[PDB]
RNA sequence: ACGGACCAAGGAGUCUAACACGUGCGCGAGUCGGGGGCUACGAAAGCCGCCGUGGCGCAAUGAAGGUGAAGGCCGGCGGCG
RNA sequence: CCCCGGCGCGCCGGGCCCGGGUCUUCCCGGAGUCGGGUUGCUUGGGAAUGCAGCCCAAAGCGGGUGGUAAACUCCAUCUAA
RNA sequence: UCAGUAACGGCGAGUGAACAGGGAAGAGCCCAGCGCCGAAUCCCCGCCCCGCGGCGGGGCGCGGGAAAUGUGGCGUACGGA
């Protein structure tokens, strides 16, 4: 029952213990390139509950993403339009640096497929993220029937498409009165819904 | 069919119907709903008293389904029930009164407009309007609410 | 006197004979086990206080209830929430005299 | 521009309405395309009825439709239980489940715990090896006479309660149902406010008398 | 005052949606199957009826909680006088 | 007349050594996530529908939802990361 | 269908869903965790039999590695052991 005492400890994130460890680790990543293949997860209980498996097949990628919002890459701040699109500074991004770093992973590692990932430390400038990430040839994934799912075509690159735990939150997905935006499986989905004229033959 | 319309009537007009002078033009007085307060206002006061401004309260979230409730008129009444329904208990002399569930004809409210048959007769519904519970007295009936 | 059911009032509602049955386990969630207890106390022991929470126990430790809370209210949001932070705070604050008391 | 009396309008037809038109002119064309996999699907699970698996008597939300009954989803697991079908056993033999379901009542729980006696009374189940029966396995005189069902299975409708005429009472007569209706009305409008003011009081006297 | 050297051919109130009124037909306090289902022309046509859900109509009014559409005469009693 | 497929029936070598009910005793959950403040966008979502950045930062009869902000109190309904 | 409706909106112009109800189709499941099982798990190389244009089945190696920083079997909120 270790996995439980870790999980718990990893929830005291302000205890002297753990300021710790998350300063120093922080400052080692730090030293290291922003897209890194770590040896195995510096979060074994996180990983673990996230899909990872301990077998041959199953890699952590590190990835560094900077911190803080969108600037319009507009030139001297100029946008040519009307005063509601004025603005450069203050605009955030639709989706979250954890799905940000699942994109650089997934896009380096093309022959990878991201799974899911973590959060493992952050300053007041980057935030690190470590990737789960599967071999989809590797025959330790490809005969064992619980992982055949994503070695199929339709899972290529799922951080790219908004699949991933990450990426499908920023999608406002779910279920009940708060997601009406995406009846149908989607926003488009949604619009193309409502915004289509249906002209029946007999109308 | 396009055989019937003015075009075909409109061949060698000139203007086709519009006028030499006003001639027919893109927009004149605004797209749509335009000018409503302002050029357009003599036509919105005199035919849609009320149109603009706010009254009353919001509601979020409304749902009709609530506030469900089909209503039915005592003049209306027997005729839920069969023909031969009404005539066999007027004719019986034992005094049985038949029984009217307006609920399983798809009502939930009884009102009173109109005047009933002089005949005794049970009635269920959720509700009742006041004059409706009289007339049906009246007549020798009885009320009785369901829910 | 004659009564009927009716759609509104107090006692509205068509009448059905209620069936008593095992509550869904899915209601359990968040109910602490022996087990789970025994893990996070030990967790304390290992671990400690945020520094919020040693802050808000000085606050308590001189009785400023009222600003110990609008402090935890600032901290964690809700006066739901501040309300068991500051009961958690005072039972780990009695539980101290207690043991000095010892 | 208006133009004397009329209706003022506000037709939707301020985007790119064109690019989005869906016709139905492969209306026809579906509704082949479905009645022909309807009937290769029947042919596939002969003789397993064509509608699909029983479904419960449920009664629909809200005060609208709360005065009927439809088929729900799935048979509730104490439905199940109470009438001794395994939840896992009930889909292989056209049973539908639904964990998702409470029961609040009894009558509906018994009504489909009923549903479930009299489906089970009209199944004929064929041995799993046809050359060697089973325990519960129906025998071979009804295997032969086994025949594909079309429709709903037990289809559910909305029965009513004839009530033959009575004589009314005199309590019947004598009951008030607008005058019940609209003390119903109020007693729940001011029953909380009501005893607000009735706990006040009795501090308010209490506090005189000690 | 502007266009027009000449000939041929092409060339401009349409279609979708909504509304209003008029007219024609069907049924009629009802009416409508349009979505769905059943059974070459035919992607048609026929059918459904415990497929009428549902729309509109059959009830209005109030912001709402809500309420929601004729009376008189005769006889008897109680009260006021 | 060719070929491909589907559906059936036997042999060989393997794998499984498989279930129901009633009692007894035990066990049971996803965290820089929820939640809160603020900013920007977004929605019919209006004292803020969804999303995102920064700051704060959880609990365990808890947590979320219960379409008007908030405290108290019952209820209903689910079980997020 | 709800419904151009609840709602949004220099409450102007304009915008605008959901639940219920009727249908098409219909299918449900798996981990982490908590535990018990001597890691009971997996990959690759070499030899023998079978198959071999979808590279796999069985047998044998004091063959190599992965994996106790956790693989496999039982089991997942409908409770489970
Ligand atoms: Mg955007
Ligand atoms: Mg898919
Ligand atoms: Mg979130
Ligand atoms: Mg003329
Ligand atoms: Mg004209
Ligand atoms: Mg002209
Ligand atoms: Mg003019
Ligand atoms: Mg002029
Ligand atoms: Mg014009
Ligand atoms: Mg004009
Ligand atoms: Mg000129
Ligand atoms: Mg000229
Ligand atoms: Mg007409
Ligand atoms: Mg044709
Ligand atoms: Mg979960
Ligand atoms: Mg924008
Ligand atoms: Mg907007
Ligand atoms: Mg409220
Ligand atoms: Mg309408
Ligand atoms: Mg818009
Ligand atoms: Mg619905
Ligand atoms: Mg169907
Ligand atoms: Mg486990
Ligand atoms: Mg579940």
């Amino acid at each position: 029952g270790a996995y439980k005492y870790i999980q718990e400890l990893w929830r005291k994130k302000q205890s002297d213990v753990m300021r710790f460890l998350l300063r120093v680790r922080c400052w080692q990543y730090r030293q290291l390139s922003a897209l890194h293949r770590a040896p195995r997860p510096t979060r074994p209980d996180k990983a673990r509950r996230l899909g990872y498996k301990a077998k041959q097949g199953y890699v952590i990628y590190r990835i560094r993403v900077r911190r803080g919002g969108r600037k319009r890459p507009v030139p001297k701040g100029a946008t040519y339009g009307k005063p509601v699109h004025h603005g450069v500074n203050q605009l955030k991004f639709a989706r979250s640096l954890q799905s940000v770093a699942e994109e650089r992973a997934g896009r380096h590692c093309g022959a990878l497929r991201v799974l899911n990932s973590y959060w493992v430390g952050e300053d007041s400038t980057y935030k690190f993220f470590e990737v789960i990430l599967i071999d989809p040839f590797h025959k330790a994934i490809r005969r064992n029937p619980d992982t055949q799912w994503i070695t199929k075509p339709v899972h290529k690159h799922r951080e790219m498409r908004g699949l991933t735990s990450a990426g499908r939150k920023s999608r406002g997905l779910g279920k009940g009165h708060k997601f009406h935006h995406t009846i149908g499986g989607s926003r488009r989905a949604a619009w193309r819904r409502r915004n289509t004229l249906q002209l029946h033959r007999y109308r | 069919p396009s055989r019937l319309r003015k075009t075909r009537k409109l061949r060698g007009h000139v203007s086709h119907g519009h006028g030499r002078i006003g001639k027919h033009r893109k927009h004149p007085g605004g797209r749509g709903n335009a000018g409503g307060m302002h050029h357009h206002r003599i036509n919105f006061d005199k035919y849609h008293p009320g149109y603009f401004g706010k009254v009353g309260m919001r509601h979020y979230h409304l749902k009709r389904n609530q506030s469900f409730c089909p209503t039915v008129n005592l003049d209306k009444l027997w005729t839920l029930v069969s023909e031969q329904t009404r005539v066999n208990a007027a004719k019986n002399k034992t005094g049985a009164a038949p029984i009217i569930d307006v609920v399983r004809s798809g009502y939930y409210k009884v009102l009173g407009k109109g005047k009933l048959p002089k005949q005794p007769v049970i009635v269920k519904a959720k509700f009742f309007s006041r004059r409706a519970e009289e007339k049906i007295k009246g007549v020798g009936g009885a009320c009785v609410l369901v829910a | 006197a004659l009564r009927y059911p009716m759609a509104v009032g107090l006692n509205k509602g068509h009448k059905v004979t209620k069936n008593v049955s095992k509550p869904r386990h899915s209601r359990r969630r968040g109910r602490l086990t022996k087990h789970t207890k025994f893990v996070r106390d030990m967790i304390r022991e290992v671990c400690g206080f945020a520094p919020y929470e040693r802050r808000a126990m000085e606050l308590l430790k001189v009785s400023k209830d009222k600003r110990a809370l609008k402090f935890i209210k600032k901290r964690v949001g809700t006066h739901i929430r501040a309300k068991r932070k500051r009961e958690e705070l005072s039972s780990v604050l009695a539980a101290m005299r207690k043991a000095a008391a010892k | 521009a208006p133009s004397r009396n009329g209706m003022i309008l506000k037709p939707h037809f301020h985007k790119d309405w064109q690019r989005r038109v869906a016709t139905w002119f492969n209306q026809p064309a579906r509704k082949i395309r479905r009645r022909k996999a309807r009937q290769a699907r029947a042919r596939r699970i002969a003789p397993r009825p064509a509608a699909g698996p029983i479904r419960p008597i449920v009664r629909c939300p809200t005060v609208r439709y709360h005065t009927k009954v439809r088929a729900g989803r799935g048979f509730s697991l104490e439905e199940l239980r109470v009438a001794g079908i395994h939840k896992k056993v009930a889909r292989t033999i056209g049973i539908s489940v639904d964990p998702r379901r409470r029961n609040k009542s009894t009558e509906s729980l018994q009504a489909n715990v009923q549903r479930l006696k009299e489906y089970r009374s009209k199944l004929v189940l064929f041995p799993r090896k046809p050359s060697a029966p089973k325990k519960g396995d129906s025998s071979a005189e009804e295997l032969k006479l086994a025949t594909q069902l079309t429709g709903p299975v037990m289809p559910i409708r909305n029965v009513f309660k004839k009530e033959k005429a009575r004589v009314i009472t005199e309590e019947e007569k004598n009951f008030k149902a607008f005058a019940s209706l609209r003390m119903a009305r109020a007693n729940a409008r001011l029953f909380g406010i009501r005893a607000k003011r009735a706990k006040e009081a009795a501090e308010q006297d209490v506090e005189k008398k000690k």
